[PDB]
């Protein structure tokens, strides 16, 4: 503060001046080849056609997702890195507790080849794996999408059954309860078990969880993004023998502590 | 405005002080 | 021709280099640090030269004393 | 004394000619493979090119060293050192600058996996081994073929075929360093002598009968290994056997001649 | 994972994951390709110097033994690598780390982005 | 050329020193907003000179990647987390071509399995969802079925198809007319003339929903969601 | 090169080396223990610093102390 | 070549060299009383050799010290 402070500025000030100037230069020397970095333009949810997604309170979206236009997600779902929901031309409907992961495609069809154009209907309780592509079907509760795999228009997932990775699935097709297929083109493989049940039933839970963890760190503000690097700087090393020579106890901050429901034990 | 850190502007004082007095050794040897 | 000036600027210029490159970094990536090291070595090499050349006048008048006493003997 | 020549091209500069290469190499990024080939390449053969024309303007008529220069080590000048060479040592000169571009030309396929260290490493053997046909001095002598020692241990053991160039490479470091050794010593027992290793002065010096056989025996515990003679020439299958191709070019072709140079340049005379 | 093994993602040296390619908790061993648009499920195994051709599905537990070229949805066996090919896939990698050289070149250390929301702030008081 | 990349260069090393200016500066009058991670995502990215060519009439989603020498036509559509990247080679995309969400279209990185092809594509093309098209050629009014990879040195000619999910294996020609689907592709069927059609206004559909994603996107960025985000507590 | 004064500067090295190879060898016969080196005032500190204090009590005759 | 010259040479010059370093190591056994042993013991060697060698001479010859001292690596 003061005069020395106000004189401090004032030098900063020029100094900042002289900074960009031989930024100006340089970028000058170059050629002006270098396209610049800008703003980010992405906007995670977007209005099309006057159509405004309709997103839970507790869902997590991915800053990196895109979900646009008439697009419903329901309580405790998640929409994982880079996934697209793009409502445009028809309706996509997410029930409660699903999780659509990463790099996911979600896409519906104003009008089909031949029969009735139905929206993308994804049920309660579902696990869509990474890098699926979702197209104009309909996923019932407590259904399973293995990751890489593919549903084409008018397609059925029946509850209690699993698409396995990698598969292409005709259009049209439908998979019935408690079966799992596979392939391209996707066919029937063999029944569920019981304890498969309980796997699908398990990975929703602890998608739900994951997803907690997840749209905490990614909604911090720049100052409590500051507070936790230093933090994490701090604590990540140890001399409990200089502290115990101190008679003091170092304890881990709560704020880098994650919950005990997504710990591996 | 102003700089408020009084402790980062007296280190600022202190380096400059550091510089021009390097400056002058040199140039008056 | 090659004086001790540009011997010691290409030495803080190689020394800069070296230390970037041992960690790993870009050969320029701070450069400012690339001319204060041109400047600190060709400090350094002017130094070493006249060093060098006092401690050869001081030699010598040291070694003129060590001849002394030993042409002593002889007396 | 400062010896310097009056001819334009000199020896100095044919020294100082893969060295630059090498430099030159140390600082571009192994991404750019054309340029690090084309660089190595045309350094080599320029240095070819300067050997060629040292060729040209060398008088067959004197039985003095020619292109005589000296090169200072303290200002004291009690150590002052001189490169010249004469018709025993001009060729050998010739075949190193024409041997090398060859060693680049035979590993150019395998360049991209090779990298910018195996030019290097043949360019640096080049300024070694010119230096060491091209040196007045004992000591000199010494100190640029122990030299060579380190470059040709990296070739044979980063670019041998298969896991025996660990023995080769360790056998040939081994007995090297010990012939060298061995001369190290016949150096200084001159030296105490003479107080001086510049050869011009040892060859218008006297050596009694009995410490000329010792230091024959000296300088023959060096020369021996190197030629090789029997019974220390097993060094030589393992290790120019194992070596990469242009290794083996450059040990056979330039290496063992080092030798028979030191008892045509020291020991006869 | 199924097999019992510790479930961690480990892509060990010079192993190149072709594009479009979904890995969970799978082992690559050193000196590996993967096949562009290729599945790699839990526990699955892949030993050094085998090569996945693009659109390979390696379903759970499932292993490509060493020096084997292997593809399709489930991935089977096609033929013995040569070791020739064997020796590519290591310059394979350090080429397309050369290539990345050249976009690392392409970013200082910092970006400039805070200069436009000190701008978008002062518009906005 | 070598020149340029030489002023390139040195011109790095001297904004390298403004930048660094610029922050003492900042820390001088004790600011740390240079600090804040921003992302660093280019829509449009240069490798020196190879930079993107886009047409004024066509739509590229901001979160797209196009890197290096990529051609886009007049009426064209890069739809959400595409990426496009020509560097070792050029790609070319013509008029009224929409390349889906999510799709890779991309050359070969490295000229060690041979000179690396450019990946071509034609005018009113369809490049489904989630497809790869890896250093080959797409002729005109051709349909690319989605989550589809094809490799290098493939031709689709005028009017094929590639059905959801195929894998074109290297060098393979798709014939015109002819639906090739499967893992490797092969032939299933000819096309019918209503495909044909669908084509054709399939892709016209596309340039029309790309006008209107186009217009949103471009709408000015909401300064209450600015403030929201600054002002988290 | 010129035949003439190749061979002349080569003269002139040998008739200084022959000439010029007897100074060197004076300093490695350099006694490392001089003659007399205690003698050195160096190594007479205590024959000027003693008599400094030769009144300091501790260290005198008794029989100063009788007479002063 | 590959017989005498080996054997002396290059392999049985590794053998020895191998199995001499191997002994030495040993020495550096761990314990702080065998290094307190050996200063002791290089300190009675001092005083031993270095004063009280005066007499000695009568008995002793330096050849058969020498020799004793290189025998006793060939035990057990
Ligand atoms: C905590 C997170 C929870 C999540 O969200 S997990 C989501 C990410 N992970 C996934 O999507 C992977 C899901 N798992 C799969 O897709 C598995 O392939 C699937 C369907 C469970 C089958 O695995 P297994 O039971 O171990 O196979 P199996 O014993 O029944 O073998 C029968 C024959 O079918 C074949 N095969 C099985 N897996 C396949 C596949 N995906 N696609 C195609 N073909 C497959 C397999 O070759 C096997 O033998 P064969 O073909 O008769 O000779
Ligand atoms: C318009 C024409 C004028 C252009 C002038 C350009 C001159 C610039 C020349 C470059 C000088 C480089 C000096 C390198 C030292 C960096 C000094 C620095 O970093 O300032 C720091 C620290 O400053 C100091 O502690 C002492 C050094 C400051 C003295 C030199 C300041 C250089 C500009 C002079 C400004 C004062 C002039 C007016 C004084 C009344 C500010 O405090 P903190 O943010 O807490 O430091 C954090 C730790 N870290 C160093 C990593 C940043
Ligand atoms: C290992 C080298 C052999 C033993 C070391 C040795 O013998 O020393 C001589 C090194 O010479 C050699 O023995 C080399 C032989 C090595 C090959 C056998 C030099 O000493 P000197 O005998 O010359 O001193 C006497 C001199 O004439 C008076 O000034
Ligand atoms: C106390 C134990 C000492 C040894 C007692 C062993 C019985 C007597 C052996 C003996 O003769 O001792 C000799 C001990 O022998 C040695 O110490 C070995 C010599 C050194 C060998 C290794 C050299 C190390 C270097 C000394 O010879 P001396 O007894 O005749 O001396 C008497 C003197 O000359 C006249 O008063
Ligand atoms: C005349 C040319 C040479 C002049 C050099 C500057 C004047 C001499 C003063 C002493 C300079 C010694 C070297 C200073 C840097 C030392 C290493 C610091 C690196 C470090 O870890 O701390 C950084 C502090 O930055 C820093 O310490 C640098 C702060 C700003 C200095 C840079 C401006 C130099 C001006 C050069 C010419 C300007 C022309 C106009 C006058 C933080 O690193 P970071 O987070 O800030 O970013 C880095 C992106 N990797
Ligand atoms: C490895 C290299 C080994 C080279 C071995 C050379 C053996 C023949 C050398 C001649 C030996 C010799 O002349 O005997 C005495 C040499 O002095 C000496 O005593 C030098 C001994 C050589 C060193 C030991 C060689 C084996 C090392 C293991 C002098 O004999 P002389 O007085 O009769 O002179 C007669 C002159 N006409
Ligand atoms: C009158 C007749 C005279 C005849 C002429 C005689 C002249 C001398 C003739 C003999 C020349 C011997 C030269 C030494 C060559 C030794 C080469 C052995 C190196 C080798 O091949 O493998 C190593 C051996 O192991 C090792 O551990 C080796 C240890 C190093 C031994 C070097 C000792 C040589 C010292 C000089 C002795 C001769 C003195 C001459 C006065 C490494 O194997 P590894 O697997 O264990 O290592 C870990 C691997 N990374
Ligand atoms: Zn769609």
């Amino acid at each position: 503060m003061g005069t020395l402070g106000r004189a401090i500025y004032t030098v900063g000030n020029w100094i900042r001046g002289t900074g960009q100037a031989l930024d100006r230069v340089g970028s000058l020397l170059q050629g002006s080849h270098r396209i610049e970095e800008h703003l980010s333009r992405h906007r995670t949810l977007m209005n099309v056609f006057d159509k405004s997604p309709l997103v839970d309170k507790d869902v997590f979206v991915a800053p990196s997702a895109s979900v646009i236009g008439d697009v419903q997600i329901g309580k405790g779902s998640s929409i994982w890195y880079g996934c697209v929901l793009r409502g445009d031309v028809n309706n996509i409907s997410v029930g409660s507790g699903t999780n659509i992961q990463d790099n996911t495609l979600v896409h519906v069809a104003k009008t089909n080849i031949s029969g009735k154009v139905l929206p993308t209907l994804i049920g309660d309780n579902v696990t869509v794996g990474h890098s699926a592509v979702i197209h104009g079907c309909t996923v019932e509760d407590d259904a399973f999408v293995g990751m890489g795999a593919t549903l084409l228009d008018g397609v059925v997932v029946e509850k209690h059954a699993m698409v396995a990775a990698g598969s292409l699935v005709k259009q049209n097709t439908r998979i019935p309860s408690g079966e799992v297929w596979g392939g391209n083109p996707a066919k029937f493989m063999r029944k569920l078990t019981d304890e498969e049940i309980v796997y699908i039933s398990q990975s929703a839970k602890n998608y739900i969880n994951l997803a907690q963890i997840h749209a905490s760190e990614n909604s911090k503000s720049f100052e409590q993004i500051e507070v936790e690097r230093a933090l994490r700087k701090k604590y990540a090393r140890k001399d409990e023998d200089y502290d115990s020579m101190l008679g003091i106890t170092r304890e881990t901050p709560p704020e880098l502590i994650l919950p005990d429901n997504v710990l591996p034990g | 405005k102003v700089s408020e850190d009084k402790n980062r502007n007296y280190a600022v004082v202190a380096g400059v002080v550091a510089i021009v007095g390097s400056i002058g050794w040199y140039l008056k040897a | 021709p090659i004086s001790a000036t540009m011997v010691g600027a290409l030495l803080g210029l190689g020394t800069q280099m070296y230390s970037n490159a041992l960690r790993k970094l870009p050969y320029m990536r701070h450069p400012w640090e690339h001319v204060v090291g041109m400047g600190l070595g060709a400090v350094f090499a002017n130094q070493l030269v006249k060093w060098d050349v006092k401690l050869k006048e001081d030699l010598d008048v040291m070694l003129a004393k060590a001849r002394a006493a030993n042409e002593r003997r002889y007396f | 004394l400062e010896h310097f020549c009056e001819c334009y091209f000199n020896l100095s500069g044919l020294i100082l000619c893969p060295v630059l290469g090498s430099i030159i190499l140390l600082f571009i990024p192994n991404s750019r493979i054309r340029l690090i080939r084309l660089i190595g390449l045309c350094a080599s053969l320029i240095t070819f090119l300067y050997s060629l024309v040292l060729w040209i303007q060398f008088d067959s008529s004197t039985a003095k060293f020619q292109f005589v220069e000296s090169l200072r080590w303290l200002p004291y000048e009690n150590i002052n050192f001189y490169l010249g060479i004469d018709g025993i040592s001009l060729f050998f000169v010739i075949l190193t600058t024409f041997l090398i571009p060859i060693c680049i030309l035979v590993g150019w396929s395998g360049m991209r996996s090779y990298g910018k260290e195996y030019i290097i490493a043949f360019l640096i053997c080049e300024f070694l081994m010119i230096a060491v046909f091209c040196m007045l001095d004992l000591l000199l002598f010494y100190v640029f073929f122990e030299s060579v020692l380190i470059p040709m241990f990296i070739i044979i053991g980063v670019w041998g075929s298969r896991q025996r160039k660990i023995k080769a490479a360790y056998q040939f470091f081994l007995y090297t360093l010990l012939g060298s050794l061995f001369m190290l010593l016949a150096i200084l027992l001159i030296l105490f002598q003479t107080g001086t290793t510049d050869l011009q002065i040892l060859l218008t010096t006297e050596f009694s009968e009995r410490r000329q056989i010792f230091l024959w025996i000296a300088f023959f515990a060096s020369f021996a290994v190197k030629v090789p003679m029997v019974p220390v020439h097993i060094w030589l299958p393992e290790a120019h056997v194992e070596a990469p191709t242009a290794g083996s070019v450059i040990l056979a072709g330039i290496l063992l001649k080092f030798g028979t140079y030191g008892f045509l340049r020291f020991s006869i005379p | 994972s199924p097999t019992g093994l510790p479930a961690q993602t480990l892509i060990d040296r010079y192993v190149t994951v072709g594009a479009y390619s979904l890995l969970r908790s799978c082992t690559i061993e050193p000196e590996c390709i993967i096949g562009q648009h290729s599945i790699l499920m839990e526990g699955s195994l892949v030993e050094t110097r085998s090569i996945l051709e693009a659109g390979s599905v390696l379903p759970p537990g499932r292993r490509i033994p060493s020096g084997e070229l292997w593809g399709g949805n489930p991935a089977r066996f096609i033929r013995t690598l040569t070791n020739e090919e064997t020796l590519e896939i290591p310059k394979l990698a350090v080429a397309i780390n050369h290539l990345s050289g050249d976009y690392f070149s392409e970013f200082l250390p910092y970006s400039t982005i805070y200069l436009e929301v000190e701008k978008f702030k002062k518009s906005l008081g | 050329g070598t020149l340029g990349r030489a002023f390139y260069s040195v011109g790095f090393w001297i904004r390298e020193t403004g930048q660094a200016l610029d922050r003492l500066g900042c820390r001088l009058q004790g600011k740390n907003y240079f600090r804040e991670q921003l992302s660093r995502h280019r829509t449009l990215m240069n490798v020196f000179d190879k930079a993107p060519i886009v047409d004024k009439e066509a739509f590229v989603a901001p979160s797209a990647s196009v890197i290096g020498d990529v051609h886009i036509g007049r009426g064209s559509s890069i739809w959400y987390g595409c990426v496009l990247r020509g560097d070792v080679n050029t790609v070319s995309v013509g008029s009224g071509t929409n390349i889906q969400d999510n799709s890779l279209v991309h050359v070969a990185k490295s000229n060690l399995s041979g000179k690396v092809h450019p990946t071509i594509i034609g005018d009113n093309v369809t490049i489904g969802h989630s497809a790869v098209l890896h250093g080959c050629t797409v002729e005109d009014e051709t349909f690319i079925g989605m989550g589809a990879t094809l490799l290098d040195g493939v031709v689709v000619e005028k009017h094929g198809m590639v059905a959801a999910g195929a894998l074109v294996r290297q060098n393979t020609r798709i014939p015109s007319g002819e639906v090739w689907g499967g893992n490797p592709a092969r032939f299933l069927r000819k096309l019918t003339d209503e495909e044909i059609a669908f084509i054709s206004q399939s892709a016209t559909n596309y340039s029309n929903l790309a006008q209107a994603h186009a217009a949103e996107n471009a709408k000015p960025l909401n300064v209450i969601e600015f403030e929201k985000v600054l002002r988290k507590k | 090169e010129n035949p003439e004064e190749r061979d002349r500067k080569a003269r002139e090295h040998i008739y200084e080396m022959h000439e010029r190879c007897k100074k060197i060898k004076e300093m490695w016969a350099l006694p490392i223990r001089p003659y007399g080196f205690w003698t050195f005032e160096r190594h007479n500190a205590q024959l000027r610093w003693d008599p400094q204090i030769s009144q300091v009590a501790g260290r005198r005759d008794p029989y100063d102390d009788l007479l002063e | 070549d590959k017989g005498a010259i080996e054997i002396l040479g290059p392999y049985g010059i590794s053998y020895t060299f191998r199995r001499l370093a191997e002994r030495i190591s040993q020495l550096q056994s761990g314990f702080v009383y065998h290094y307190a042993f050996a200063m002791l013991l290089g300190l009675t060697l001092f005083v031993t050799f270095f004063c009280m060698w005066d007499s000695l001479s009568s008995w002793v010859d330096n050849r058969l010290s020498f020799i004793l001292i290189v025998s006793s690596f060939y035990t057990k």
